[PDB]
């Protein structure tokens, strides 16, 4: 809990380090939607 | 509104013991000469028709048998255990010459083509697998239920392949293809077991909601049976059209195939040393002369029903 | 747990008339499984042959799936309908269809449109069909329409360029000089060319397409009469009028032969402005080439 | 699973045959008119 | 002359607006949607003595039979092609953008040659179909000492 | 799939029990309910067959009769 | 004779009273007028429809360059200036061929001089010009034909 | 504090993920993560967690009432009115999404479709609260012809003596007396008739006696005919009164 988010904190801090100074085949969950599965639409939807 | 007709009621002429495990399936030779019952006791008992003496027994499947075939055409025993396999024997030699593998999780069913002899087992993986017979390779995959299929029938007629799972829904294949044309999820509760009338193109399903009739090749929902209102494990059709319902309460209910009315309800007795929990049935099934009903009871007995032939129409009304 | 996408194991590949080629009598090889999708990596057909005489022995790069996708060449990657850039398309039509970029996302999209496209017809480069009809309106004033081979123009030899190709001109790939490395229309990322996103042709080709006045006119103060150059006496008024009978009511349509001028004004404002965005250099009225100005 | 290129030895050709019932084996152009 | 992004509506007539349109998503017409109360009320009871409610006879389950017999045979074979170990067409292209003529030819694939490509890719699984209109009886609302039962 | 052999015996024996139990739980269930409480029925069923072999007369009065 | 300045239409689409030129086009309104009082076009299926510009109905042939006319099988695309395919409610005989007009009703609610030089217009529909937007703005596959297939219901040939 | 905010929501989403990949059935992770993707103005990012929630279960009330109401409260209007157009085309049989898609596009919408769609529900026949509501949007509606015809359907689909009591004293309250006579002698023929449970034979009593009390004479003397205490204590009034 609180030894994860100073760990976080931490891992953050070598982050901003490295950056001051690859992704392993992952799925970039905030980049884009991890699964996109759309809305179906019927009689309405002229969106926004 | 019709009046029913008078099918004769049915009467317990024999009753069979010997298996340490509850009697999970019965078939019979298609030439009316033996049956044979697949236990849970992982035992493959040939049994004599007449005599009712025990004529054999075969172990082999590591965990319970849930179904026992005996081709009709071909001299081979199809019998799938939860073991995850399905042997295919020669009972010329007696022994397993084929093994079919690849369902991920404990068989429950089978079928076979009656014609085209090719094999449909249903599984606990939520999937059904077709295995040609001779080279044991799943040459389909039928999937779309979400829960365990409970039972599957392979007919002849259009569609092939029946499958009732518990997830309340009915679907009907396209066997071609493999792919799923019908799906019906008018049962509230989990379709356990099917039954098809062998000449009228229809079939029923028993849930334990009610027991519904549909007509082929679309389920065209022709009827409604309410009644019998437990967890009906299996199901058979007369020649006649006497249906018997039987439940996992031990309750044997039986009925006109056409106007669905309830001319016979009959609770059997269990086993003298036997719980009253130890009454389900687990397989009812016609010999081939149509004449003797073999119900597989959770006591580990077989009951054997004679027609009750003393009855007349007076003596047992049809009501409405 | 037991997902894949299937293999694009089919004939006839999509492919431009550029790479295409010019001879009618062609012969052809086809891999089956021999290479697998540039972009979405399943295992395709491969389709390799020798369009013409200096050649590169071109062959297909994506797979039949991808080219369903996008409309776009298998060898060339630039779109079919056109020959341009599928940047330069979805920037003309529709850019929001897009892609995911990773893989295991991809490949579930991708398994996802390719059931999508076996259970559909085939032949159709999926939904924005219905919305790209809507073409000509810019994108054809640079748009080819020749056979381009100096692209299917094969390889360079690089031991010319070190200076060391012995066999001369047996050797079949180019013996001339390569372009500039540090020009960066000879970057061209293949994955960027493929999701429409930075190609440098096609910013080349956006910027040359955005130095043409084409449409622009409207050279009258707020006055719906654009004289049309370049006109003279062979457009008359009843070129004039039949083009603004389209677009509405002909407020005054005239040809003046003393300074080659198709005064042209619609009743409408905005038709009078449309009219002069057509014939801004970009119209032929009556088999005189129209430049609309101030009238 | 149509790209698979690993081989058990239970998954060899072997009982490839079917034998069908004889008329001593109760055929069904014997079951249909028998009763 | 004198004057100078939704689904389609589909309405049969007196019927307004087909939902069973709706009740299909991806779905094409071939496949039997039950979605309507007409479609969830009974038959009534009727007379079995009917071809409507008897088999289709053996000349059409053998020709089913034979079919699916033959397509079967053939799925049989792909499998043993799939799993056993072991023509310069002319045709014509069409541009439309002239027609060539093409001498379809195919290469010799080697079977001195090993796997190409990792076949074990663990992705997670597609959508499945469209699910179907769920008819069912009214229900049978529980009392509160059903609740507690 | 994996062969059940002769080290996954019991394991498999009771994970099919336990497959048969959730089957023959799930159907006389009537509607309504949100507290099915089947891990709670597992926990009942496993406290039985543990004083079924330690032979403890196991009776919990709150329990429905099926 | 049947020289029709008005027709009603009452069919699935609804109910459209479209006011045929019969002065600009005679001889189109007489083989429309003749064409519709024999059921020629009266319950075949809509052959061209564009995205919103031009909905033809009741060809014969079905494919909008075909269709049984009544002055004797194509009737002459007999074109005026009175009637031209423009402005809203715009109906015209479905001539995709040089001299070579059918018996199909075409109604474009949008501006179709593109349509009007090749295309005899039959007059202008003054009523039921919106129910004919809506139909032809269905749209259709690549070859302006879609599924659905239009036909007619009842018709009223006034004149 | 973007790459910041951008890491929290990266070890949120694999939080969120690997708590669906350890149970694709538990549906509060999906709902969680939905909410999270709102909190964070991912709209469309909660759309498609709602939509593959729905794709591994549909059967759920709650998924499709949640993804409801955030269309509703966000400007996704015609999002939701498809969300229940679907909801109402997989589940006919749940009335609380008819009930909600009534309401919101009576509020909300105010349309007079809904009705109609409402009216659909009035062919798949629900319970007396439908049909009573029914009648009671026609008299939002301000038609009283309209409802008299909803709760003649409804004395139809489920005939009741209550039933056909209420629709004696919705003809009265309507303005029709005669309407409300016809129905009261409906009730009296029709509504139990072979029963003779001297109910609504009361209510035409009731009803004759607020026309003409010679009429609720003669129906308590009828109704005494037919019938016990409750006959003789209306026949005992009608004399007295
Ligand atoms: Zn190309
Ligand atoms: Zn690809």
């Amino acid at each position: 809990k609180a030894r994860e988010k100073q760990l976080e904190e931490a891992r953050r801090l070598a982050a901003l380090q490295k950056r001051r100074e690859k992704r392993k085949r992952g799925v970039d969950y905030n980049a884009e939607i991890p699964f996109e599965k759309k809305p179906a639409l019927g009689f309405y939807d002229t969106s926004e | 509104m019709p009046k029913p007709q008078w099918h004769p009621p049915w009467k317990l002429y024999r009753v069979i013991s010997g298996h340490l495990g509850w009697v999970r399936c019965i078939a019979v030779e298609p030439g009316n000469q033996w049956f044979v019952t697949g236990s849970a006791d992982r035992t493959i008992k040939i049994w004599d028709l007449a005599s009712g003496k025990l004529k054999l027994s075969l172990t082999g499947h590591i965990s319970t048998v849930r179904g026992v075939i005996v081709s009709t055409r071909s001299p081979y025993l199809f019998s799938c255990g939860e073991d995850k396999q399905v042997k295919c024997w020669d009972l010329e030699y007696n022994k397993v010459i084929r093994h079919y593998h690849g369902h991920l999780s404990a068989v429950y069913g089978l079928d076979l083509h009656p014609t085209i002899d090719v094999l449909v087992t249903c599984s606990r993986d939520s999937t059904a697998r077709i295995w040609d017979v001779r080279t044991k390779a799943s040459v389909h995959t039928l999937s779309g239920h979400t829960n365990a299929v409970a039972t599957v029938r392979c007919q002849a007629a259009e569609p092939q392949i029946i499958t009732g799972s518990h997830d309340t829904t009915i679907r009907l294949w396209d066997l071609v293809a493999g792919k799923t044309r019908v799906t019906l999820t008018n049962h509230k509760k989990s379709v356990r077991a099917v039954v098809l009338h062998p000449r009228h193109y229809t079939f029923a399903s028993g849930s334990p909601d009610n027991i519904k009739q549909w007509k082929f090749p679309d389920g065209s929902f022709i009827q409604n049976l309410s009644g019998h209102n437990a967890i009906i494990n299996t199901l058979t059709v007369n020649s006649d059209g006497v249906l018997v319902s039987g439940a996992d309460n031990g309750t044997m209910h039986l009925w006109d195939w056409r106007t669905g009315y309830n001319f016979q309800r009959v609770h059997a007795a269990v086993q003298p040393g036997s719980l009253d929990s130890e009454s389900g049935i687990f397989a009812c099934a016609f010999d081939q002369s149509e004449s003797r009903l073999l119900t597989a009871e959770a006591d580990k007995t077989i009951k054997v029903y004679r027609e009750d032939d003393t009855a007349t129409e007076e003596t047992h009304p049809v009501s409405w | 747990t037991y997902n894949r996408q299937n293999w694009e194991d089919a004939d006839f590949p999509i492919l431009c008339q550029t790479c295409l080629g010019e001879n009618p009598y062609i012969r052809m090889t086809k891999e089956k499984y021999g290479k697998e999708c540039k972009i979405c990596a399943r295992p395709f057909t491969v389709f390799r042959w020798c369009p013409g005489v200096r050649m590169r022995f071109k062959k297909t790069e994506v797979c039949q799936t991808c080219s369903k996708l996008k409309n776009v060449c298998q060898t060339c990657l630039l779109d079919l309908e056109y020959g341009l850039p599928i940047q330069v398309r979805d920037a003309g039509l529709s850019f929001k269809d897009d892609m995911p970029k990773s893989d295991v996302n991809k490949e579930y999209y991708t398994q996802n449109m390719e059931r999508e496209i076996s259970n559909s017809d085939g032949t159709r480069p999926v939904g924005m069909l219905g919305k790209a009809t809507s073409t000509s309106d810019m994108l054809l004033k640079l748009a080819r329409t020749t056979p381009y081979y100096k692209r299917n123009r094969p390889h360079i030899c690089s031991f010319w360029v070190k200076g060391e190709c012995k066999r001369g001109e047996e050797c079949p790939y180019r013996h001339e000089k390569p372009t500039d490395p540090d020009d960066p229309l000879a970057d061209q990322n293949i994955k960027d060319r493929y999701y429409g996103i930075n190609d440098p042709v096609a910013d080349k080709l956006l910027k040359r397409a955005s130095t043409m006045p084409r449409l622009d006119p409207p050279e009258d103060k707020t006055i719906t009469t654009l004289y049309v150059g370049g006109l003279g006496d062979t457009i008359t008024e009843t070129d004039l009028r039949n083009h603004f009978y389209q677009f509405g009511e002909i407020r005054t349509i005239t040809v003046v032969q003393r300074q080659q001028c198709a005064f042209i004004q619609f009743a409408t404002r905005q038709a009078a402005e449309v009219a002069a965005e057509k014939s801004f250099n970009k119209l032929i009225v009556n088999g005189r080439r129209l430049n609309v100005k101030w009238g | 699973s149509q790209l698979s290129k690993q081989y058990s030895s239970r998954d060899l050709p072997s009982h490839t045959k079917i034998k069908y019932r004889q008329t001593t084996q109760d055929a069904p152009e014997e079951v249909r008119n028998r009763d | 002359p004198e004057i100078h992004n939704a689904l389609a509506i589909q309405v049969d007539s007196e019927g307004k607006i087909k939902y069973d349109a709706i009740a299909r998503q991806g779905q094409s017409k071939d496949k039997v949607i039950y979605s309507k109360y007409t479609d969830l009320v009974p038959k009534e009871v009727m007379n079995a003595d009917d071809p409507d409610l008897q088999r289709p006879d053996e000349e059409a389950i053998k020709e089913i039979t034979e079919k699916t017999r033959v397509a079967l045979e053939k799925s049989v074979s792909q499998k043993v092609a799939a799993a056993m170990p072991v023509p310069a067409q002319y045709i014509r292209y069409t541009p439309s953008q002239k027609q060539r003529v093409i001498r379809m030819v195919e290469m010799q694939k080697d079977p001195m040659e090993p796997p190409r490509f990792k076949i074990n890719k663990k992705i997670p699984r597609g959508p499945p179909s469209p699910p179907a209109p769920v008819m069912h009886s009214p229900s049978r609302k529980m009392t509160v000492k059903e609740q507690q039962e | 799939a994996k062969t059940v052999t002769k080290q996954r015996v019991e394991s498999h024996f009771d994970l099919e029990l336990r497959a048969a139990v959730m089957h023959d739980i799930l159907d006389m269930m009537p509607e309504g309910i949100k507290q099915n409480k089947a891990r709670t029925i597992l926990q009942h069923l496993s406290e039985a067959w543990r004083c079924w072999k330690a032979n403890i007369p196991w009776k919990v009065p709150g329990l429905p009769t099926p | 004779s049947w020289q029709p300045p008005n027709v009603y239409l009452e069919t699935s689409m609804g109910i459209i009273v479209l006011e045929l030129y019969w002065k600009h086009a005679p001889k189109t309104c007489k083989n429309f007028a003749e064409l519709a009082r024999r059921g020629y076009y009266n319950g075949t299926k809509f052959h061209r429809i564009i995205k919103d510009f031009m909905i033809q109905g009741g060809d014969p042939t079905g494919t909008g360059r075909g269709g049984a006319s009544i002055y004797g099988k194509q009737f002459e695309d007999e074109l005026h200036p009175d009637l031209k395919f423009t402005g809203a409610g715009i109906l015209a005989m479905a001539n995709a061929g040089p001299d070579t007009n059918g018996s199909q009703f075409f109604v474009t609610l949008a501006p179709t001089q593109w349509l009007d030089g090749k295309h005899t217009i039959f007059g202008r529909v003054c009523q039921g010009i919106g129910m004919v937007n809506r139909v032809g703005m269905v749209e259709t596959n690549s070859q302006d034909r879609p599924v659905d297939d239009v036909k007619i219901i009842k018709a009223y040939p006034s004149g | 504090d973007e790459e910041e905010l951008n890491d929290y929501k990266l070890r949120k989403r694999k939080t969120f993920e690997d708590n669906i990949r350890k149970n694709r059935t538990v549906i509060s992770n999906w709902i969680k993560y939905a909410q999270w993707e709102e909190s964070l103005k991912e709209i469309q990012r909660a759309r498609s967690i709602y939509e593959r929630a729905l794709d591994v279960d549909y059967r759920n009330i709650t998924l499709w009432l949640k993804y409801a109401e955030m269309e509703m409260k966000n400007r996704q209007v015609n999002h939701a009115r498809n969300i229940w157009d679907r909801a109402i085309t997989t589940l006919p049989r749940v009335n609380q999404f008819w009930y909600k898609y009534t309401y919101m596009e009576e509020m909300l919408g105010n349309v007079a479709g809904a009705r109609q769609v409402f009216e659909r529900w009035m062919e798949w026949q629900p319970e007396e609260q439908a049909w009573h509501s029914y009648i009671n949007f026609e008299l939002r509606y301000k038609e009283v012809d309209r409802a008299r015809t909803i709760y003649e359907r409804f004395v139809l689909v489920h005939p009741d003596v209550k039933n056909w009591i209420k629709y004696a004293r919705f003809e009265e309250k309507h303005a029709y007396f005669a309407h409300a006579r016809k129905v009261y002698e409906r009730a009296v023929e029709f509504f139990g008739d072979e029963h003779m449970d001297e109910h609504l034979y009361v209510a035409f009593a009731k009803f004759e006696e607020n026309q003409k009390e010679f009429e609720r004479v003669r129906v308590i003397y009828k109704y005494a005919l037919d019938r016990a205490q409750e006959l003789f204590k209306n026949y005992t009034i009608f004399e007295k009164k």
